[PDB]
């Protein structure tokens, strides 16, 4: 069915990073809703804000598209709802979801994690059947376990 | 009984925030059993301002 990968980025600390949200196996009657639930670790990541994809095709995106950030939850919730009524801004193609902004806090990695998940529906409210790849910010700092290359 | 679970399936989701909005625009009828589920703020219409409860839900400010 649908797959929603996590991008995985690098950067330095101290400064923004942008973390896209792909989307693949759009279905072929669009996605008409979808509503998940993100982790992440404010100690290394503060997420300034989440903009819209390019595959959310409403012409005034925010009312198809809202987010929030709660730092004490260490969660970011995603909601899209196609606002036409009509199936109209429904996505219908593969691409980018939404771009997470985000400073570097630390150096150790930030990873962002699927937490949970409502419902992706189609155009005639068909839920689909959905998997997430995890991503996020600098995936392999670690301290050295053997002298390699 | 169960609020906000316009659809029924005992879950609350997008899928019952689109069949809302879809009900309100008039795209879809409701079921009178989803449309006590779907007066999320129990005030004897379904509206818009049930669609922004709803959204508020989903998106864990309330
Ligand atoms: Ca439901
Ligand atoms: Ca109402």
């Amino acid at each position: 069915g649908v797959v929603v990968e996590i991008g995985k980025v690098t950067g330095s600390v101290g400064t923004t990073v942008e973390i896209p949200v792909y989307f693949r196996g759009v279905p072929s009657k669009g996605i008409a809703n979808c509503d998940f639930v993100f982790r992440y670790d404010p100690n290394v990541l503060e997420i300034i804000g989440i903009d819209p994809g390019d595959i959310i095709v409403d012409p005034n995106p925010t009312k198809s598209f809202d987010t929030a950030i709660y730092p004490d939850r260490k969660i970011i919730v995603f909601l899209f709802a196609e606002d036409s009524g009509t199936g109209a801004y429904a996505i219908t193609k593969d691409g980018v979801f939404a771009k997470i902004r985000a400073t570097v806090k630390s150096s150790a990695p930030g990873y962002i994690t699927f937490d949970e998940v409502g419902g992706f529906a189609d155009n005639d409210l068909v839920e689909q059947k959905v998997s997430f790849i995890d991503g996020g910010v600098n995936v392999g700092n670690a301290t050295p376990t053997k002298l390699e290359h | 009984v169960l609020l906000g679970d316009v659809n029924g399936d005992g879950t609350i989701n997008s899928t019952d925030l689109t069949m809302l909005k879809r009900s309100v625009l008039r795209a879809i009828t409701l079921t009178d059993d989803a449309k006590a589920r779907a007066d999320v703020d129990k005030n004897g219409s379904i509206n818009a301002a049930d669609v922004l409860l709803l959204s508020r839900y989903l998106l864990r400010v309330i």
